[PDB]
């Protein structure tokens, strides 16, 4: 889900960048830092979207540089397990359908699906009808979800939904 | 068990779920699907015409489902109505319009049972404006217009809503009537009411209520979705130009790059030609894009005042201010969308009907048969050999001749200079050395730049004027096509023939065996194979199993025009597999049959060697029985079936005034022998035979009666013209 | 552990700000703007692109004005923070489809005071 908090970061900076330039070139070492990660902490950062102050550069003892812990603000997305959303459907399969949660995609076996909706592999498109051909669930359809299991790897999203409930589909 | 041990073949992957079967009713509506289908863009088979080609394709069609006959089974051999009645050996295009009609009578009728259900449904809540069950038989009636069922019958199927247990201006019929006659007969509420006063039965204060509803239901119609299509699919222009960006990402290597003044461009740059629609749709995915017809600015303007109110006195004036407004809300939507959907899908379509043509021609045209054996073939052919090495691709200085049943079977070399600049007794030494101790008839060269083909003419002139071709006779190296030894050499027959061996007597072998036979290198690879080599740049964007069928059934007609040899696929590990690509035949059939036969000592005595011995199926052996030919039933091996020996022994009887045998225990006949043609033409003319087998044999025997003469006549004859120029582009 | 249908958040994400489907929209579109905007720009990346569409599909609204009213309608009431979103966005047109998705409504409130709080959303959709 899409979020808003306040992190933190600490930043070092080689004496080139010292002079009139250097606190805005501060600024622009975050925005290409941050950007568009992922964390097992907070997760899916998408953008910082201010910057709140810089602290005092401490110049490392030795060597020429000098860290900057920067505070900023930061729109995070972290899934949970269990929370009902919407998205898109992607690519309809026989071994599983897959949706994309806006960074994060997932996927939906037939066993998740109830034998209701069947497969279309003799059609052009992939889709999942029904016997009576009423309810039509294919490709690029705006078709909810929940979240039933999360996981993250290397700086990845990638959890799993269901249809196992109730009002998962058209609205 | 399903491949070889049911009542014959299942090999014909592109359509066997479908269209595997013909019923007594369903023939006319295939065939008429087949010849309604065939030609929607494009002018082909306008080949027979439409009466011939729409009973070609319903007796093709109603006639593969008995015993499973097709491809060469019947389509490509003869002078019938096969299919579309054209030239072509491929019957899997042809065998389309069965497929699509299989395919469109099932969604037709699932979608028939669908909107029974929902009629029903609708009417008994109803009785215990509405949506009803009268989109159900007219779309479940509509078969042919399946994208009118996708657009109009996806909005009104889906307009329902689909959820159950198991008065705003013109109405939907009458603005779809109205603009689709090009005059709009019936204008909207004409009261002196406003488009707001039916908002009382919108609750945010808001005259737009109306406007969304019309939109919902004008989008969802049948009729606009059938007047919107085809006005502009078939007929706007290509306007295709670059980008401020893209002018320069592209450099003129793509549609929308090449042409700046594009905007202006035909209406055949996607449809005609491969190339623009596939430069359009590649490169409007990365920098950009121009695709646009610019025909709505006049093809939008002659709709808005038809369901309009004529009169303005807040009467007609908010009945035509609110029918205006409903078709703009509904032509955005509906109208927008759909002809952006319908002129995307029209130049993927294009783009990929041209490439793949391109892909299926090219494949084709180099599929044919032409062993680079001596003179093209004492015995019969011999040591097709070349230089796979040298200066060509191959590293090693020396030559590999091919056997004539496969590849290379043997080679030689050495390392004499032509090596360093400063030489010239060296090469001339090593080419002496190597001809000298071996008899070829014939020379090929694997080239690849100016010193492959100096060394190939130094050679040739070496080999010539030296003796060296026969050790009595003359004989070298030139620009015969060796690079046949560049893809066959690293492959799985290269590398199990010869595992000690280098890449340049790999690459001399598959040389030599392009001097030995084309087809058994074609046959002998899995078809994977036949997809690493391009057949144009245009196939890549195009889907590929259009040029897998393509390329399959071109394969699979030649080699059925070409004949199988039974004993060839035995003994000689280079003509083993050649059973996939026959009529009746597929992979499992043919598999089967080779393991049956290695294992049993089974031997091609005659064409009933799998009918005789319980290893094939009454359907797949008779469908396959003009394609198994044998070394020795002296018709056995040629295109001569089981049902008609006895009129081809007779034939051959009664043209030599001498066939006193009656197919049994007699003397002469047209079966003694596949290597001598028949002494008098004159004596077997077609109107006997015709009036003969239609009375005795149950079929009309005027197309067969030529291939019946000359199967008798030649036995082991190729139908497919093969061969080029190894010094143009047939070769270098 | 972490299940939100029982309503069981980590420290650092409970006193975290819940945000709407289309008010994040207006955060990533007036990004796009602020360095559109701006010459001598580098490309942003991939992951910037990827995502501005998505809020865009479930846009209910794009104004400034129910950005907030959806927000104020339901913290008026004893909702939980995580509630916040998932019944801002998906916009049941029911408290009963609301309470189906939802396994914490079930017993939380009155249906027809949920009801109107999801009536009172469904009348500020777009």
């Amino acid at each position: 889900m899409f979020y808003h908090i306040s992190l933190e970061h600490e930043i070092l900076l080689h004496p080139r960048y010292f002079g009139p330039n250097l606190l805005n070139t501060v600024k622009q070492k975050l925005f290409t830092e941050v950007e568009g990660t992922c964390t097992g902490k907070y997760g899916f950062v998408i953008a910082v979207t201010t910057i709140d102050n810089i602290g005092a550069g401490v110049i490392q003892p030795g060597r020429g540089f000098v860290l900057y812990p920067v505070k900023y603000k930061a729109i995070v997305f972290r899934p949970f397990k269990g929370e009902v959303v919407d998205a898109v459907v992607t690519q309809v399969n026989k071994v599983g359908l897959f949706t994309e949660i806006g960074p994060m995609s997932c996927f939906i076996s037939r066993h998740s699906i109830p034998s209701e909706m069947e497969f279309d592999p003799n059609s052009n498109p992939p889709c999942y009808k029904t016997m009576d051909e009423d309810i039509v669930i294919q490709q690029d359809d705006e078709i909810r979800l929940k979240i039933v299991g999360t996981r993250v790897d290397k700086n990845d999203i990638f959890a799993i939904g269901s249809l196992m409930d109730d009002y998962l589909g058209l609205v | 068990n399903e491949i070889r041990a049911t009542d014959l073949p299942e090999r014909f992957q592109l359509r066997s779920i479908p269209v595997k079967g013909a019923e007594d009713d369903e023939l006319e509506e295939e065939a008429d699907w087949i010849y309604r289908n065939a030609f929607a863009t494009p002018t082909i088979s306008l080949s027979r015409k439409g009466p011939s080609t729409i009973q070609k394709i319903k007796e093709a069609l109603g006639f593969m489902r008995n015993q499973h006959f097709e491809v060469p089974f019947i389509a490509f051999y003869r002078k019938e109505y096969v299919e579309p009645e054209l030239h072509i050996n491929d019957l899997w295009r042809v065998w389309q319009w069965d497929e699509k009609w299989t395919q469109l009578r099932i969604r037709k009728e699932n979608l028939t049972r669908l909107f029974e259900k929902m009629q029903a449904y609708q009417y008994e809540q109803i009785s215990a404006i509405r949506a009803l069950d009268t989109t159900d038989m007219e779309r479940l009636k509509d078969v042919q217009s399946m994208d009118e069922l996708k657009d109009v019958y996806n909005h009104f199927l889906l307009y329902y809503g689909r959820d159950i247990p198991k008065k705003f201006g013109l109405t939907p019929e009458q603005f779809g009537e109205n603009l689709r006659d090009s005059y709009q007969r019936h204008e909207t509420e004409q009261f002196p009411a406003e488009p707001l006063e039916l908002a009382k039965d919108t609750p945010e204060a808001v005259l737009e209520g109306a406007r969304y509803m019309v939109a919902l239901q004008i989008a969802r119609e049948p009729l606009v979705r059938q007047v919107l299509r085809q006005t502009f699919q078939e007929r706007a222009k290509l306007n295709i130009t670059p980008t401020k960006k893209g002018r320069k990402d592209v450099d003129e290597a793509h549609y929308a790059y090449s042409f700046k003044y594009l905007k202006n461009k035909p209406v055949k740059e996607l449809r005609d030609d491969q190339f623009l629609k596939i430069c359009l749709a590649e490169d409007e995915g990365l920098l950009t894009t121009d695709i646009s017809i610019d025909l709505k600015g006049t093809y939008f303007e002659e709709i808005k005042q038809f369901y309009y109110r004529d009169e303005f006195s807040h009467q007609v004036q908010e009945w035509n201010r609110q029918r205006t407004m409903a078709i703009e809300r509904a032509l955005q939507q509906f109208l927008y969308v759909q002809m952006a959907k319908e002129l995307k899908n029209k130049l993927l379509a294009e783009a990929k009907e041209y490439v793949i043509k391109a892909c299926s021609r090219k494949l084709y045209n180099w599929l044919r048969v032409a062993p680079y054996r001596p003179d093209q073939q004492q015995g019969k052919g011999i040591r097709v050999l070349g230089i796979a090495f040298s200066s060509a691709r191959d590293h090693p200085v020396f030559c590999a001749l091919v056997n004539g049943e496969g590849e290379v079977t043997d080679f030689l070399r050495l390392p004499h200079f032509t090596e360093e600049r400063e030489k010239k007794a060296q090469d001339i030494e090593t080419l002496k050395k190597f001809l000298l101790n071996k008899k070829p008839h014939v020379v090929t060269v694997a080239g690849e730049n100016r010193d492959a083909q100096m060394l190939i003419e130094d050679v040739k002139r070496i080999v010539h004027e030296l003796d060296q071709g026969q050790q009595l006779s003359s004989i070298g190296v030139e620009l015969v096509d060796n690079e046949l030894a560049i893809l066959y050499m690293n492959s799985k027959k290269s590398e199990a023939e010869f595992r000690d061996y280098p890449p340049v007597l790999r690459q001399a072998v598959s040389l030599a065996r392009r001097i030995q036979d084309p087809l058994i290198e074609f046959a002998q690879v899995c078809s994977e194979d036949i997809l690493c080599l391009k057949f144009h740049p245009l196939q890549e964007h195009v889907v590929k199993e259009e040029l897998l069928n393509a390329l399959y059934c071109e394969f699979i007609n030649r080699v059925n025009e070409v004949g199988v040899d039974v004993n060839r696929a035995i003994a000689h590990p280079y003509s083993q597999a050649l059973i996939q690509y026959v009529c009746g035949l597929g992979p499992r059939k043919g598999t089967h049959l080779l393991k049956i036969l290695k294992q049993n000592n089974t031997r091609l005595e005659s064409r009933t060697q799998l009918v005789t011995m319980c290893h094939m199926g009454p359907k797949v052996f008779m469908n396959c029985a003009g394609f198994l030919k044998i070394d020795t039933e002296v018709l056995d091996g040629s295109r001569v079936h089981p049902e008609t020996y006895e009129w081809a022994r007779k034939m051959a009887v009664d043209a030599l005034e001498y066939d006193e045998s009656a197919e049994d225990a007699n003397p002469a006949g047209a079966l003694e022998e596949i290597l001598e043609n028949p002494e008098r033409l004159k004596d077997l003319d077609l109107d006997a035979f015709a009036e003969e087998l239609e009375r005795q044999g149950y079929g009309d025997k005027h197309i067969t009666l030529y291939d019946i003469r000359a199967e008798l006549s030649c036995r082991y004859k190729d139908l497919r013209t093969a061969y080029r120029s190894p010094n143009t582009e047939e070769i270098f | 552990e972490e299940d939100a249908s029982q309503l069981i958040f980590p420290k650092e994400f409970e006193t975290a700000e819940t945000l709407l489907n289309s008010e994040v929209h207006m955060l990533l579109e007036h990004r796009k703007q602020q360095n559109e905007s701006a010459e001598d720009e580098q490309e942003l990346s991939e992951v910037f692109m990827k995502t501005l569409n998505y809020t865009a599909r479930f846009s209910r609204f794009k104004n400034r004005e129910t950005i907030a009213s959806v927000r104020s309608l339901l913290l008026q009431k004893k909702l939980h923070k995580f509630e916040l979103a998932c019944l801002a966005n998906l916009c049941p047109e029911t408290a009963e489809e609301s309470k189906a998705l939802i396994p914490s409504l079930e017993g939380r409130f009155e249906d027809e005071e949920l009801q109107q709080i999801l009536d009172d959303i469904q009348t500020k959709r777009s």
